């Protein structure tokens, strides 16, 4: 029988700053025990300040960011240039993913920019279009290795305030784009020693008020 | 997943815990189960995520729709209705839906409208949705009475939903709570369970299994 | 259906400076049913520490079997067993049933009283030995451990330090995990003294 | 059979166990006693696959009993759930295993504590202050959660046993004919004719 | 099933055995297997007998049609047409078919079709559950620019072992020869192909 | 949904300092019959550009006629057919890599590996691959089937990564796929001695090799292999 | 798994990758695969890692006793018999995919033995899911007449092959080198081609960051006197 | 859902249905009308799959409705039945059949008769004195068979009844939460609030 | 697989390849199928490796205790305990095993034991994947009576041809001669066979 569906592993992490926001992604492509690209691309610039990345099978996840920059193309001819805004992006993308419930692109998908105040923004979605506004996610293969490890680092979770014993909590203070970058590549590098289908390079795009700009990473490639 | 609406006299509270998990994974602990269709109607989410969003939000859409042609509000009785038939023309498509569609206005009262992926609608008083539900059904029925205050009920369903949260795996984050009322819904805050559970066990003397 | 997974729960080791941790969950449950908050999952035979996941009838069964020859052994040998020897008489027990195995995740932890050495070692259902420096995980979150041991642990952590970690390690796997949970246990094993610390945790 | 309940108060424990016993369409019984009393201060409730409970229930009383009159001495009820949870720990890799679930409540005549032992097919024991099989947590837990206290007494413990077995008969589908309540305690076991 | 054509110095020829089973039983002993679809362009039939003459069939309306409007069809058109059926309707046929013919410009030329819906142009082609038995004996005795005499023995002798070794083959040995000079049938009988 | 009926091998590629290698054998296997001998898996699309297809082959030459089609329909009323507005690499796989998508998105795909090598008109090299699934990726080398397993370990020990490019030459790039090749007809089973090999150069242009076959073979220390463990003579 | 064997010379050489996983998880970065059954004769093992070790064990434990029963040397046809009468009795049950070489006074010999009990001769052999890529090193670089510094580079060059390209194998590189008239040498990491950089942050809590319900001394001591 | 009866009487019908709903575990409500008025003397009882069964009889309803409304006339039970029949009949050669179950109590104003239709999911119409769906008919057809006549008035009718979800309620397995009972005669269709 | 025992005049010679394949993977291209049993008894081996050396084994111990109280064993005798064996087991045996031997008395004589566990004395035997493809050519060119350099000849063209078409065969073609001389191992290479 044809199995159209397939695992290319990889994995993203979208964490939102307080004026800034950042995508990761691996660059390692594979399927079962071989790789098939060492730096094959998976974060994308999409246009109007938004990056997109829709981990799983690859070839439902380039099909929806082809479907989704076809749709920024075609909201500025049909509404005068207007940008779209974060918010609405990410309803967009519900109805590209609903669009198939019966039949879905098989792929976890998170964008990421800045709302319409200029804070950061991380948008998170299911296969069949189920999606929420976060703080900190990461999805794909090594996402359960991962977001544990946010949760302590960036929400504080379970810290709490020396002598107070338990009863103060770490409190909330913001984290520099500088702060997340550091956690960002502490996640993959921890990930690449535990889990194979993660590894080669990291790649991460990072959303501003002055644009989008890139940043990449050697990982091991064993 | 645990979700519950009563009516009572100061018209509904709907409170939801805010869990969702794939397998043993939590996949997030912050997830809103509560749609405000608009500023007078809310639904429940259990089962299906993106069927019940986007189902959902699309109901508030037909809803606007109806008050712009009719120049009148939408019943919840019809709300629920367009809903309900919607999902049955999908029955056996594999849409996964339980949902309260809880409403107040003129001449119905406050309305809850149980409306399922089977093509069920059940008007009633009570209804707990969900892996938990049977935790949340059994504090609810027996602490219960239509007299109830605003503040009485507000808790009894914030406590029914941490009672649900401790026992059931696949409940739990924190509690969200609503209360409708014929002027609209009026949001009554995020609650984390983590701390919720040590102040209640606390106040009320209650998990005295539990050691804290 | 799943063995493994139908009670729940974690086990985590770690090695310090002069001193070794093991840190367990208290959750006891039947599939989505929270049944026990004070299943704990960390036992000891001597100065030798043993913590096992998996299901739980298991989990006592082999205790109890631990318990019995390590007994045996201390009458005849005359003298307590060492966490090595304990590893290998461990992984002997499990690979006996072969084709029948007990369905659990083992881990042993302890410093030799000879030579001073901190020891922990993990196991699969089968009997095969695990020995790593670092730390050794086991149980429904065994992924979420890796996660956070590989990112906060650092060598040759002090006693009081090491606590921090692996608690950390273990609360927020525990909190990503839906049949883990309920309270938390954590050892700090020196040479010749053993702390035991309950920690305050969400009960969802 | 269906539900049985267990709740550990200040001087006794209580168990509570549905009376129908319904073979497929028909509810054949509605008076069944699920217990056997293993020692004069150590009872056992159970549920599970027809045939295997009686049998795993009267197999383990005769071994008590035997127990009993060689050392002419009563088992503790911890004794008693350990040898109890053997028997079903053997049982699970067997050629064909007791589908047996119950509950052991028991007075210790020495420490002067009540006890009761959960323990499933598998052999999975736990001591708790309240316990149950099956579904009959799933409605039950929430109560007792809430109003259980550890210093409750025998009567207290009867009231909120009566809360619980009240929410059964609401939320339920299966009518399971009421239950038969039976209290252990330093005097022994009784059975409470009205409830 | 044994079917082959071979290419030789003045044309074509088509060999096939002639039974039919449906399991063991012999539903036909006397079967044609070699069919016609132009005047000088035949085919060789393997695989269901339904679908194979219902496919033939067609290909005959095609090309009947196609010589009324542009003239004789070429050998490679008339396999293209079969590709054409057999590759679009995959999924629902199963013919194993080899297409022989002559031209004059082309002269004989064998086109096999498998299951699949390829196309293969070959010097000689062999097909049918007997092919098996003879590919190694096919390879080592086939010539290029043979005669008409020398490819009847080679034909003759190849399904002979084919009839000998398959179950599923046998009867008598049908052959068509493809020709300038004309059509011509052959028919060779169990009594005269064994004693070779 | 079908399943593969005859059946073509392993296609490996990579890129060099000025352009691409590509090969591929002659062999259309029937399962495990070595049924087709002559049969051509490189198909090249005008002068900068060669196809090279695994799997199913008569999916391979229905892929063939659309590329062919490709070219006619290009040239209709294009005066710059043959200079600015020819078919470049990247065209031609972003149109196989559509057709493949939305072909198993029917539940019908082509049941094929294609790997697109060619040279762009600004000189850069293109190397890319796609297939039944609607895959693509892709990487300094590139190999389907068998050639994943086999033939990319060797190939990257030559170009490891993106800036090995420019320090490997032609001739040490058509010596490791000729390498390569002899290694897969040592150890893949539906594999044959006979392929051919195309190279397209940003200077040289496309220079296709048919009839080669693998040699410089060691079999001779099999004489001194005995039995399968206590056996002497 | 990548595991390897080359013949040489004077003796012969085994060599493996360190990465055991469970599913796509390390489990071990640095697992030990080479496996002593005598003084002079290792194996290194692929598939149930369990089974394996067990295995080798085993016919080890034997090959001791019939060493001692018979005053000589253990050789690798002993154990390259024991177990496959083994394997084949369980019927691939036992999962054991095992390269057995060593030195005797017969000889150097070089064997693989699968789980169902058959058994392969050869100057060089790989097995797990990298000896694909292990087999196409050997296959290019292999040569008759090694020496010794020449199999050690080969065997180690087709366990990175593994290393790099293949998913489950990683880490280092493990060599045991056994050569006639002379005592095996096990290499232990023969190569680090992958250590971890130093992470961008230091993870160490405050202390008194947890919070502790209870706290308690266990005695892990006997009972006292007095 | 669960349990439906029906009996026609000398001068009226009398329809009896369950008032438990239950979504696998839980009894979601304990006051649920399974059934439509059809017409002023026309009365619809039903049970089967969630969802279907409800949209089947709203979708009767409202034909009949439009039908009353275009001649100005009520249609007899008998072409209501048939109707109803040809439309569960229609169904079950679907895509997705109705897997409804009805009985059909009304009143002929011109024949000045009581009449009960009993009508499965395939379209199987039959007239009966007292019907049932189900495993309904397992217990309570010994009774009527036993007790019933065709001169009963409709308090007679009444305590048969009662007879019959008295021994549903000793026998069945499932707690169908009491019934809602409905009389069907001359005058129209009147609900009995206390039973 | 592809093995073949061919007696001759002088006595009988046991041929075949030596590729062994996990799917479409050659797991070993070098592998020796010839294998032996007594000093001149020995087996051609084809279906499951494990099982084949297994029973080869048994035999060889069973043949070394009948040595070592009887004396030699006939080739009967060896055939007879193979398919005891083969047989008996019949359930959990994928054995194909050809058994070729010489006598004084008896000369050259083979015995071949398909998956069944029945027996057959032949002339020659062929088996194994690759056999299929050549029993077309070997019925064709066997002869009784056939010299050894005649008999090489005809396994190695015959060899030749069902390495060409079976994906399962390949690598080298070995041989065994077995007469009153000796034994005599004989090995051909890919560029010898391949362009026969
Ligand atoms: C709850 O219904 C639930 C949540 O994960 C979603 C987010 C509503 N749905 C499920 O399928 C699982 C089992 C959860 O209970
Ligand atoms: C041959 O292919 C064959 C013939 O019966 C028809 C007449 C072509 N087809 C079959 O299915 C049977 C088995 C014969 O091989
Ligand atoms: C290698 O064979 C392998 C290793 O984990 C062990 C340590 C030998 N075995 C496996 O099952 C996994 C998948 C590895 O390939
Ligand atoms: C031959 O029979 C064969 C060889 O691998 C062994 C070495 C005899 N057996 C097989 O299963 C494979 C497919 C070969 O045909
Ligand atoms: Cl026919
Ligand atoms: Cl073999
Ligand atoms: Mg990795
Ligand atoms: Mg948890
Ligand atoms: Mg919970
Ligand atoms: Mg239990
Ligand atoms: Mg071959």
């Amino acid at each position: 029988q044809f199995n159209p569906y397939g695992d290319n592993g990889g994995t993203i992490l979208g964490i939102a700053g307080e004026d800034f926001a950042v995508l990761a992604g691996d660059t390692r492509n594979i399927t079962d025990y071989s790789i098939n690209s060492r730096y094959e691309p998976k974060v994308f610039d999409c246009g109007d300040n938004i990056v997109m990345s829709a981990n799983g099978f690859a070839a439902d996840g380039d099909a929806l960011v082809k479907r989704f920059k076809n749709s920024v193309k075609w909201y500025h001819f049909d509404h005068n240039d207007k940008k779209l805004s974060i918010n609405s992006a990410a309803r967009n993308i519900q109805h590209l993913l609903y669009g198939k419930r019966f039949f879905p692109y098989y792929v976890h998908t998170i964008i990421a920019g800045l709302d319409e105040d200029g804070k950061g923004a991380v948008y998170s979605f299911d296969p069949v279009g189920s999606y929420e506004r976060e703080q900190c996610r990461a999805g794909g293969a090594a996402a359960s290795l991962i977001m544990p490890f946010l949760d302590n680092q960036v929400n504080f979770k379970n810290q709490y305030e020396p002598g107070t014993n338990g009863k103060v909590k770490k409190p909330l203070k913001y984290l520099s784009v500088e702060e997340v970058i550091k956690l960002v590549r502490d996640s993959f590098t921890s990930a690449t020693e535990r889990h194979i289908q993660v590894g080669d390079g990291l790649e991460i795009l990072i959303v501003t008020k002055d644009g989008v700009r890139k940043e990449f990473y050697e990982l091991k490639r064993d | 997943t645990t979700t519950l609406a009563f009516r009572f006299q100061g018209g509904i509270i709907v409170a939801v815990d805010s869990r969702a998990t794939a397998g043993n994974w939590v996949a997030s602990q912050t997830v809103k189960k509560v749609i405000e269709i608009n500023p007078f109607l809310l639904g429940t989410m259990a089962g299906g995520a993106a069927d019940f969003q986007f189902w959902e939000t699309w109901l508030g859409s037909q809803c606007r729709l109806h008050e712009l042609r009719e120049k009148e509000r939408i019943s919840v009785a019809a709300a629920s209705k367009i809903l309900s038939n919607l999902v049955y023309q999908y029955k056996g498509a594999g849409l996964s839906m339980g949902t309260m569609i809880c409403g107040y206005t003129r001449k119905e009262g406050p309305t809850i409208y149980y409306v399922d992926s089977d093509g069920t609608r059940l008007k009633g008083d009570i209804f707990c949705v969900g892996s938990g539900q049977t935790f949340a059904y059994g504090v609810l029925d027996s602490n219960y009475k239509w007299d109830l205050s605003v503040e009485d009920a507000l808790y009894l369903g914030k406590r029914s939903i941490l009672a649900a949260a401790h026992r059931d795996a696949y409940s739990g984050g924190s509690v969200n709570l609503y209360h409708v009322t014929e002027d609209g819904w009026i949001y009554h805050g995020n609650h984390d369970v983590g701390e919720l559970f040590w102040k209640v066990k606390e106040e009320e003397g209650s998990f005295n299994n539990v050691i804290g | 259906s799943d063995p493994s997974s139908i009670n729940g729960g974690i086990v985590v080791a770690m090695t310090g400076k002069d001193c070794v941790a093991i840190a367990c969950d208290l959750r006891l449950g039947s599939q989505s049913l929270g049944v026990s908050n004070k299943f704990e999952k960390i036992f000891h035979y001597g100065h030798v520490f043993l913590g096992i996941t998996g299901l739980a009838t298991d989990v006592t069964t082999l205790n109890e079997m631990f318990r019995y020859k390590t007994n045996l052994y201390k009458l005849k040998e005359e003298r307590a067993i060492e966490p090595e020897t304990f590893t290998q008489l461990v992984s002997s027990s499990l690979y006996e049933r072969r084709f029948g195995p007990y369905f659990v995740g083992p881990v042993v932890a302890g410093i030799n009283s000879k030579s001073g050495k901190p020891f922990i070692a993990g196991f699969d259902l089968i009997g095969c030995i695990d020995e790593a420096k670092d730390f050794i995980v086991s149980g429904t979150a065994s992924d979420q451990l890796f996660g956070m041991c590989e990112s906060l642990y650092e060598p040759n952590l002090e006693p009081e330090d090491l606590f921090e970690t692996i608690s950390q390690a273990l609360l927020n796997a525990a909190d990503r995990d839906a049949l883990s949970g309920w309270g938390a246990v954590v050892y700090i094993i020196k040479k010749d003294e053993v702390v035991k610390r309950y920690l305050k945790m969400r009960q969802d | 059979m269906d539900i049985i309940l267990g709740i550990r108060v200040q001087d006794s424990v209580i168990l509570a166990s549905s009376k129908a016993v319904t073979r497929g369409i028909s509810v054949l019984k509605d008076s069944d006693d699920k217990t056997r009393q293993l020692s004069p201060h150590t009872l056992m409730s159970f549920a599970g696959e027809a045939g295997d409970t009686v049998q795993f229930a009267e197999y383990i009383q005769a071994n008590i009993q035997l127990y009993s009159i060689r050392e002419d001495y009563e088992l503790s009820p911890q004794a008693v759930s350990s040898f109890v949870r053997q028997e079903l720990a053997k049982s699970i890799r067997s050629r064909r295993p007791y589908q047996v679930n119950v509950l052991i409540g028991g007075y210790d005549k020495k420490k002067n504590k009540p006890e009761l032992y959960q323990i499933d097919y598998l052999g999975t024991k736990v001591e708790l202050p309240y316990g149950a099989h099956g579904y009959s947590g799933f409605y039950t837990f929430s109560l007792l959660d809430h109003h259980y206290r550890p210093d409750m007494t025998t009567e207290e413990g009867l009231d909120l046993l009566k809360l619980c077995v009240q929410e059964l008969e609401k939320r339920m589908p299966m009518d399971f004919k009421g239950v038969i309540v039976k209290i252990v305690d330093k005097d022994g076991i009784r059975q409470v004719d009205d409830f | 099933t044994s079917i082959m054509a071979v290419t030789f110095k003045d044309g074509v020829i088509l060999g096939a055995d002639s039974r039919t089973t449906t399991g063991a039983y012999i539903a036909n002993r006397v079967t044609d297997k070699l069919t016609r679809v132009h005047d000088k362009i035949w085919c060789c039939r393997s695989g269901s007998a339904a679908d194979t003459q219902a496919i033939a069939d067609i290909v005959q309306y095609h090309l009947e049609l196609y010589t009324s409007q542009y003239g004789t069809p070429s050998t490679e058109t008339a396999a293209s047409v079969f590709k054409e059926l057999c590759y679009e309707n995959k999924d629902n046929l199963t013919a194993g078919i080899i297409v022989a013919g002559y031209d004059d410009k082309n002269k004989g030329e064998v086109y096999t079709i498998p299951l699949g819906g390829s196309v293969h142009k070959l010097p000689y082609a062999i097909a049918g559950s007997g092919s098996t038995f003879i590919y190694g004996y096919c390879d080592k005795n086939f010539r290029e620019n043979m005669s008409k005499e020398e490819t009847v023995d080679f034909i003759k002798h190849s399904l002979s072992q084919a009839i000998k070794w398959d179950g599923s083959s046998g009867g008598v040995i049908r052959m068509v020869v493809l020709t300038a000079a004309g059509v011509e049938r052959l028919i060779f009988y169990p009594d005269e192909y064994e004693q070779l | 949904t079908q399943q593969p009926i005859v059946t073509g091998t392993s296609v490996i590629s990579m890129k060099y300092d000025n352009g691409v290698i590509i090969a591929a054998d002659n062999l259309g296997s029937y399962g495990s019959l070595l049924r087709f001998n002559g049969v051509e898996r490189l198909i090249p699309v005008g002068d900068n550009t060669v196809v090279g297809i695994s799997g199913d082959i008569s999916d391979m030459q229905h892929i063939e006629r659309l590329l062919k089609d490709l070219v006619t329909e290009n040239a209709y009323d294009n005066p710059l057919a043959d200079a600015e507005e020819a078919l470049e690499p990247s065209y031609i796989f972003e149109y196989l890599a559509t057709v493949m998508y939305q072909r198993r998105s029917k539940m019908n795909p082509l049941w094929n590996a294609i790997i697109v090598a060619g040279v762009q008109s600004n000189g850069d090299q293109f190397l890319r691959y796609v297939n039944l699934l609607g895959v693509t990726y892709s990487s300094p080398t590139l190999a389907t089937g068998f050639g994943a397993h086999m033939a990319n370990p060797l190939l990257r020990k030559v170009v490891d990564r993106e800036s090995d490019i420019p320090k490997t030459t032609v001739q040490v790039a058509e010596e490791a796929i000729v390498n390569a090749m002899r290694v897969l007809y040592y150890r893949d089973a539906r594999s044959s001695r006979n392929f051919s090999l195309a190279i397209i150069d940003k200077n040289t242009g496309l220079t296709f090799k048919k009839n080669l076959q693998v040699e410089n073979m060691k079999w001779d220390f099999a004489k001194d292999i005995k039995g399968y463990g206590t056996q002497k003579i | 798994t990548t595991i390897v064997g080359v013949k040489f010379n004077n003796g012969v050489v085994i060599a493996a990758d360190t990465r055991s996983t469970q599913g796509p998880i390390v489990a071990d970065k640095n697992c030990a695969k080479l496996h002593r059954i005598s003084p002079k004769i290792w194996c290194a093992g692929a598939g149930t890692a369990a089974d394996t070790e067990a295995v080798t064990q085993l016919i080890g434990s034997n090959i001791e006793l019939h060493s001692l029963y018979t005053s000589r040397e253990p050789r690798v046809v002993s154990a390259l018999q024991m177990l496959k009468q083994h394997l084949f009795k369980y019927q691939g049950h036992i999962g054991a995919y095992l390269i057995v070489a060593g030195v005797d006074p017969t000889g150097s010999h070089l064997f693989s033995i699968h789980a169902h009990g058959s058994t392969d001769v050869g100057y060089y052999l790989s097995l797990g899911s990298g000896s694909l890529a292990a087999m196409a090193v050997l296959e290019s670089h292999w040569k008759q007449d090694l020496t010794k510094e020449e199999a050690i580079k080969l065997a180690s060059d087709a366990i990175q092959a593994g290393i790099w390209n293949d998913l489950g194998s990683g880490s280092n590189v493990d060599v045991c080198v056994m050569e006639i008239g002379k005592d095996a040498e096990y290499l232990r990491n023969y190569l680090t081609p992958n250590v971890r950089e130093e992470k961008q942050k230091s993870y160490k809590f405050p202390r008194g960051t947890t919070a502790v319900l209870k706290e308690s001394i266990v005695n892990i001591c006997d009972i006292q006197e007095e």
